[PDB]
């Protein structure tokens, strides 16, 4: 029995609000989400980040433009359902409103974990702590190669939570710190239905080994850390979702991805003059090997005339196919239970044209190739600046928190202030909970301490980090 | 899209970890023709060169062919040493 | 008799949707709408552009709240009209979702039109050619200090042309380059509700005199210009206002710009350490002379806790009174002869609480008076740079024009290689269509020159202005 | 919410126009108690220093009430065109 | 091969010291067909429109194609001012 | 008036020489009530946590507070070492 009435939740998980509520008040507790999400300074850092080239799109520009698509699924799937007579059915009668906003407030913040620099920004972080801690050689009995005594394999009750902290450690994902970001960090506070259509995948960041081939595909990669396993814990519960299971609106914020992927590239492109409309058009043709959606557009223009119906021509075709796709295996995402994504036809194939453009003619500049290697240099050396932080030991570091004022380490107490104070008072927050006389506490605050350092690096602008990299290396 | 980094790094280190064994792995990859899914096929053998065995795996995605690959090639290690 | 469906027009220009629709089709028409909008060059330029501070906040940024608040206003008062049962008497039964997509594109592009630098950009314009054509001469019978022959008071059917071209042309607003831009540069083909919410004043460019005391209010600054009044006349028959009346959703956008107009900068300060949260707490307090709206937010965190809260409980307080205030003088807005704004109580008082900080602690700072000083000599030396364009005569211009390779003027020819395609293309259609043997034909030759080189200018972000006067200068 | 270029610059060629006669215009600018809007008192008199008139105008809105005073100088450069 | 400065203002001059008296130059400028050298047509009016003589030049030579029609012009303005 | 680089080198010196042979310190400093002067104290004891004996220090000045307690420092392993 289908019923979304069990999977739309305006509770909250602090002073949440209690009692029946009308169907216009429900509707005024996800407006105050859209506010503090849009006024948000996890929002306005997305201007400085940039997508391909540093009038050129940033991911602020792009993060608009899948939004825009998410509405125009979720409008297409509710009007189609009003005619088979299937919203009172369904729970949907007084819920079309919060079923279109958790969509497009989903599909705004998709990007926000991502580290400075993209894609090389996150190897970097990944290599250089699995220089430091070894995980292949916890998978077995004891052996080691790791560099911290607390976290070397000796006990088997802390061997298990050493391998998970090891494991966990040298897998970041951006997808896995957005949950953090919103959750930790910046104290949102935002309801479950709003939290559950960012958790896009749900392997756990310290498996190791091979996944069920039932849920192979939603289990790809990372959904989630280690720190955040008592707060999925409470998200499932509140949402009704299995083990390793997926929240019904998640697919289509992924099918808008998909759509925006490659087409403001291109047009991207010929504004950097890399080449022509006439060529770009030519390359298509050749390409391709259409004439419905690039020759209508050809030749109703020259350069913002082109992809201006270009877009609409592929909308018109693709949304359609996504809205019945959703419909046609509707048990099944709403279970949670589906192995694969909404978009093997004309219509899959079609995507693979833009592809294949864009990763020969665009992505292979030597422009966009040199700033790929750049990136990666920079996250290295800052990550090297701050390991004095990780070689000290537990009681200089409570010192350090505690006090402030060191005499005995003036390196490591100035580095330490350069830290931003909402990442210090997650870390005092976190810390503040273990028992103290407990056997575990050295490895937790191990491991809350490189959590902390990651933090930090993160949470940076591509044009920040140089300049902090530039300046601690004594160049500028 | 791109393959995720932390998927490499689990087949390099099961590449590796067969290759303690004095043993050797080929890479093969290319696109098939009709099925729309990329094709990737391994070989083991060892420095002599007397092939073991192979396998192809197809698949649309990065991710899950990388890792049925670095599980495939897990399995390899485990019965080649179970004994040998 | 107020009819909702008299206002909210479907139709477009150029291939306009003829025939009856449904309810279904009629909403998917605003959507193309939206996604022209929201992937538009014009859009993604306003992210390069300052509002105060050069984490800050930008145009994009700015004008991304504005659509929240407006959204919020168009919502209640729909609500507020169902609880009456007057949603189908007034013909807003089946056109709930156009209402507030209007809203929220009028919001969205309301400052799509200013110029680089702003304020101070739009002075040097307006500066630079008063003392090209001092209109002041031209009010009564011959007098003359005009530098150009053709625009010099001689005749009295061409001294009409002459003294409206002259005082057109030494006015430069924002809101009056935005129906240019959207219409004919851009060539966005919109609809006809969509243009109408974004026409905030009625008063022509070339109007010189007294206002009518009806509408001293709604004609205070200009709205459009002298090329586009063939443009106004027929989306006035298309809308059904009479002369200088306003469109009814236009009410809805000033009020959203009013409660974003400071609140984001006091924010913006605390960012930039011009002091810190229990300061500007204090001055507050001390501004004042609150408890239910600055009070609670303070207790409920701590940068980014309160004005999270502040936001919200302003919005709580000022939406209602909006709402009321547009339900309670519905006929008035309706017919367009409202003389008011919808925001003297207890709610008017309390926005020049955040005025008069502001302007006392933040407009004041040595850092954002400087930027202001130096945008106005970057914008008066662009002018003078160009200035030989304006000196050539129009069998020179027009050889420049058609062949493109003179070998008559080689600083001529390489300057105006310089302007960008839209806008040659844009000056070749307007001129391509005045009688060529009339006597009329070198003051509009003129006029539409003179057009072109405002539009090249105010077309710029602040850092390619900057740029391209450094460039032209010699200086780097 | 700031004033317009236009009407200062069409306030400012009003008072040159009345200056042309010999004359000047003093400017005084205030906020009031209660009423809540901006006051502005002009008053004209010869280069003599005697008084010919003054005049006092209220408005929260800084367009309109330039216009006013505008208009309101170019009345008296009317009238004392008029005759004298 | 571009044209000399000199020329340009030495044709420029003479433009204007016809100009002086109250008179107009009309310039045309093309490419012929097989004869492989540019034209250059001028045409000398006054005010109102009357059209008094034209002249072609064809060379394909920038500098002598301009010292030319100089040299023409300079004529006109000398046999121009022989009378009236 | 800050604390030299030497003394600070020392201390370390000490406090690392003196865990060479499986020892562990503890350090505490705070500002004491009316006597002026900064105070600190040391604990010695082993890995298991058996506490052997403190010492408290107070000085207004760093340099000879540093070196009382490097002095000390010594004086306890030199006696450790002794015997055990
Ligand atoms: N420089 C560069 N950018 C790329 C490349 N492929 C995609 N992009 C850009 O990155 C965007 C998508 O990022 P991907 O790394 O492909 O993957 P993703 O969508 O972030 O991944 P998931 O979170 O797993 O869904 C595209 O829209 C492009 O703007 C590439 O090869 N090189
Ligand atoms: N530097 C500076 N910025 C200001 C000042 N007053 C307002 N601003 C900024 O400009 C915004 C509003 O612009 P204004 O020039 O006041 O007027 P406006 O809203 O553009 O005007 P209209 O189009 O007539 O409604 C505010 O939200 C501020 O961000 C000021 O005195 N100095
Ligand atoms: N930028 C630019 N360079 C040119 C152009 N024409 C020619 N050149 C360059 O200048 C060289 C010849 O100079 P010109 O100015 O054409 O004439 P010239 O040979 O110096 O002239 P003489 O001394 O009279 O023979 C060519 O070989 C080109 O390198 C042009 O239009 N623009
Ligand atoms: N940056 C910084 N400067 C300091 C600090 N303390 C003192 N100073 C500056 O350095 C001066 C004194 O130097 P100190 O290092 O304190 O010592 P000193 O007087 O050079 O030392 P002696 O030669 O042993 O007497 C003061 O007058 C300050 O100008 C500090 O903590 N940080
Ligand atoms: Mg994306
Ligand atoms: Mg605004």
């Amino acid at each position: 029995q289908i019923d979304f009435r069990k999977k739309i939740n305006w509770h909250r998980r602090y002073r949440s609000p209690q009692g029946v509520k009308t169907e216009h008040e429900i509707l005024r507790i996800f407006e105050s989400d859209r506010g503090r999400i849009i006024n948000s300074p996890a929002i306005r850092r997305l201007q400085q980040k940039t997508q391909v080239f540093p009038a050129v799109r940033t991911r602020l520009t792009h993060s608009m433009e899948v939004q825009q698509v998410g509405r125009y699924i979720a409008k297409e799937i509710l009007s189609r359902l009003k005619e088979l007579k299937l919203l009172e059915a369904y729970g949907l009668d007084e819920l079309t409103g919060p079923f279109e906003s958790i969509v497009e407030m989903s599909c705004l913040m998709h990007d926000i974990g991502n580290p400075p620099f993209g894609h090389f920004g996150e190897a970097a972080i990944n290599d250089w702590f699995r220089q430091r801690l070894h995980p292949e050689d916890a998978e077995s009995q004891p052996l080691d190669r790791c560099s911290v005594a607390a976290l070397r394999l000796r006990e088997e009750p802390l061997n298990e939570l050493r391998r998970k902290i090891r494991q966990d450690l040298c897998h970041f994902e951006g997808n896995a710190q957005g949950i953090r970001l919103v959750h930790t960090l910046m104290r949102m506070n935002l309801t479950w239905a709003q939290v559950g259509g960012i958790l896009k995948y749900t392997r756990p960041a310290w498996w190791r080994g091979e996944t069920p081939e039932t849920h192979h595909y939603l289990m790809k990669k990372p959904g989630y850390y280690l720190s955040e396993e008592a707060y999925i814990a409470r998200l499932r519960k509140e949402l009704n979702l299995a083990l390793y299971s997926r929240f019904p609106l998640t697919w289509i914020m992924e099918a808008a991805d998909d759509i925006s992927y490659c087409v403001a590239d291109l047009e991207d492109a010929v504004e950097k003059r890399i080449f022509t409309v006439e060529q770009l058009y030519h390359h298509l043709h050749e390409a391709w090997g259409f004439s419905l959606v690039v020759e209508n557009a050809w030749e109703k223009s020259t350069e913002d005339q082109f992809f201006m119906y270009l877009r609409v021509n592929t909308l018109n075709k693709l949304v359609p196919y996504a809205a019945q796709r959703f419909i046609d295996n509707l048990p099944a995402i709403f279970a949670g239970t589906f192995n694969h994504a909404l978009l093997a036809s004309e219509c899959s194939d079609l995507l693979k044209l833009y592809k294949n453009v864009a990763v020969k003619h665009v992505f292979s500049h030597p422009d966009v190739e040199r700033l790929e290697l750049q990136g990666y240099r920079v996250i290295s050396g800052l990550l090297e600046i701050y390991r004095p932080l990780l070689s000290l030991s537990l009681s200089d570091f409570t010192e350090l928190v505690e006090k402030e004022r060191v005499k005995r380490f003036p390196i490591e107490s100035r580095l330490f202030h350069k830290l931003s104070t909402r990442h210090r008072l997650a870390y005092v927050e976190a810390v503040s909970k273990l028992p103290s006389d407990s056997p575990e506490f050295p490895l937790w605050e191990y491991y809350y301490r490189c959590r902390l350092l990651q933090d930090y690096i993160s949470g940076m602008t591509d044009l920040y980090a140089w300049d902090e990299y530039r300046r601690l290396m004594a160049v500028e | 899209g791109r393959l995720y980094s932390g998927n490499l790094a689990a087949f390099k280190a099961a590449t590796n970890k067969l290759f303690q064994l004095d043993l050797a792995v080929i890479y093969d990859d290319w696109y098939d023709a009709y099925t729309r899914k990329d094709c990737i096929r391994l070989r083991i053998e060892d420095r002599s060169g007397n092939l073991i065995d192979t396998s192809t795996f197809y698949h649309h995605d990065e991710d899950v062919l990388f890792n049925m690959c670095t599980d495939w090639l897990n399995h390899m290690y485990d019965q080649l040493k179970d004994w040998k």
